[PDB]
This record gives C-alpha cells, sequence and structure tokens, in this order.
C-alpha cells in the first residue's frame, strides 16, 4: 500500500504492492497486462499473490 | 460506445480488476492520457 | 403536420432498430482507440535489444553494455511516437474538415 | 575443481539448481584469463 | 523443447460411448524434467 522499489527474483521495478484476488494456478509466478508489463506476482517466500 | 472521456480515473477502479479488463488503465500506466473536451455532454445539449 | 410527425417517428424507429446509423462517429472512436492500442503494443517490441522491458536491460547489464540496448529501445519507441503523431495530425485534418 | 575434465568432443553437462550462486567468488579469483559474457555483465550476476 | 520434457493434463467426466467430446477445455502443466535426450519413438503401458 506504499510506493516502493521492488525486486522479486530479478524482476526489478517500481510500484505500490497490493493484495491480489487473481486466481493464479499453482504453476504460475508472474501475471501480465496487455502492454506486456507485469501487474501481479507470487512472492517467492510466502506464496500469496 | 466510448473508450472513456478522460473523467476521474482515481484508482478506486484502476487499482483492482478493471485495471486487467480495461485497455485504458494499461494506456494510462504507459504514460498515454485522454483529456476531456472543454464543453460537457450537457453543455453541447444546451447549445443544441 | 401529420407527415412531419410521422417522419420524426421513423427517425426514432430507424436509429433504435439499425446497427449502422452512427457508423461515421463510431469509426472515429475506433481509429482513436486502435492507434492507442497499437502505440501500447509497440512497447512490447525488442527493436533488436535483448529485452522489450527497460528494467530487464538495466538489471542484467552494466552502465556501458546497456547503452547500446537502451538506444535501440529509444530509437524504436521514438519512431513509434513519430508514427502515431503523424497519423493523428493527418487524422486531425480530416476531423477539422 | 573436478580432478579430470571431459574432452571438448564429449563435453560434460551439470544441472545446477536449488542452491545459491556467488559468481563474485569466481570473478574475484585471479586464476582466469577468460570470463567473457553474452547476455549479462558479470558484476550484475550477483543481483539476480 | 531445448533440453526439457514436460507434461500437461486434465480430467473430465463425460457420458459418450466411444467418441471424443464436442466442447472446450485446456490442459494445465503437471511436471517438467530436463532429460535432454534424442527422442524419436514412444509406447503406452497398461495392466491386465
Ligand atoms: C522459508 O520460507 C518458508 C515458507 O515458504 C517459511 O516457512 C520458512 O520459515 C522459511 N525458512 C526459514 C529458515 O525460516
Ligand atoms: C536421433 O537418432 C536417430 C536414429 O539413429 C537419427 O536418425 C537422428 O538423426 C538423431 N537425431 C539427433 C538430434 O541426434
Amino acid at each position: 500500500n506504499k510506493c516502493v522499489n521492488f525486486n522479486f527474483n530479478g524482476l526489478t521495478g517500481t510500484g505500490v504492492l497490493t493484495e491480489s484476488n487473481k486466481k493464479f494456478l499453482p504453476f504460475q509466478q508472474f501475471g501480465r497486462d496487455i502492454a506486456d508489463t507485469t501487474d501481479a506476482v507470487r512472492d517467492p517466500q510466502t506464496l500469496e499473490i | 460506445t466510448l473508450a472513456d472521456a478522460g473523467f476521474i480515473k482515481q484508482y478506486g477502479d484502476c487499482l483492482g480488476d478493471i485495471a486487467a479488463r480495461d485497455l485504458i488503465c494499461a494506456q494510462k500506466f504507459n504514460g498515454l492520457t485522454v483529456l476531456p473536451p472543454l464543453l460537457t455532454d450537457e453543455m453541447i445539449a444546451q447549445y443544441t | 403536420a401529420n407527415q412531419f410527425n410521422s417522419a420524426i417517428g421513423k427517425i426514432q424507429d430507424s436509429l433504435s432498430s439499425t446497427a449502422s446509423a452512427l457508423g461515421k462517429l463510431q469509426n472515429v472512436v475506433n481509429q482513436n482507440a486502435q492507434a492507442l492500442n497499437t502505440l501500447v503494443k509497440q512497447l512490447s517490441s525488442n527493436f533488436g535489444a535483448i529485452s522489450s522491458v527497460l528494467n530487464d536491460i538495466l538489471s542484467r547489464l552494466d552502465k556501458v553494455e546497456a547503452e547500446v540496448q537502451i538506444d535501440r529501445l529509444i530509437t524504436g519507441r521514438l519512431q513509434s511516437l513519430q508514427t502515431y503523431v503523424t497519423q493523428q495530425l493527418i487524422r486531425a485534418a480530416e476531423i477539422r474538415a | 575443481n573436478a580432478t579430470r575434465f571431459a574432452s571438448v568432443y564429449a563435453w560434460n553437462r551439470k544441472r545446477i539448481s536449488n542452491c545459491v550462486a556467488d559468481y563474485s567468488v569466481l570473478y574475484n579469483s585471479a586464476s582466469f584469463s577468460t570470463f567473457k559474457c553474452y547476455g549479462v555483465s558479470p558484476t550484475k550476476l550477483n543481483d539476480l | 523443447i531445448d533440453g526439457y520434457f514436460k507434461i500437461y493434463s486434465k480430467h473430465t467426466p463425460i457420458n459418450l460411448v466411444r467418441d471424443l467430446p464436442q466442447g472446450f477445455s485446456a490442459l494445465e502443466p503437471l511436471v517438467d524434467l530436463p532429460i535432454g535426450i534424442n527422442i524419436t519413438r514412444f509406447q503406452t503401458l497398461l495392466a491386465l
């Protein structure tokens, strides 16, 4: 809920992280928007989205 | 059917689901903006 | 009067029933939308850089090995804007007319 | 530091997984002539 | 693909006697393993 310089696994960017309702299936790690920009990620330590 | 009119995209919708289904949040997020016409759809109806 | 009141009646019925009546206006909204969707789609291109993502260059290469990759993305994205702004400038003249 | 390597003709492969890589160990060694890379820059390898 | 082999799969109940069903569904991944071999040929396995 705060603006941050995130890195997940090397996927460096800048954003406000927020809790997702997107139903990622067990195999998935990133989710992308029409522009081919990531807009969701499963956290590598605690697997919430 | 309108691809937005530049009105009030205050992240109440553009954070969450509609940011995934609507093209216009992706356009916004890539630095492309749509701006309102000076005269509202009420003011053109008044001149008419 | 009765012929006028009937004809204004058919204007409602025509606009209400047919799909095509406002096609000249829908085609402007469609061309404005298509070009913005294309200008966004262009961002996904490599242009010959190792990634379409600006951060995936800056997080894999040093401050010299990146500049050539980044200049490819600048050249490609800038020519994408010059295309869009040419289309919209030319299009503007059609709407002005 | 394998005792004896394979021949270039029969070249060996190892899958390295589920472990931490510290390439700065390799890069901080004086031992190598050659440490040349083709899709990453070696000092960034540790950030990834 | 390129030094991996992987399996995608799905289960659905249906009531068709001897024909593959009209409809649509997509197979999720179930495993990947890096066997890295020259495959050409295959056979199925079953029990009495
Ligand atoms: C590593 O992450 C798991 C959850 O995936 C957590 O339960 C565990 O406590 C972490 N490891 C250590 C050493 O704490
Ligand atoms: C795999 O083996 C077959 C049979 O000897 C041979 O025809 C084929 O060229 C080989 N392909 C590869 C990629 O080794």
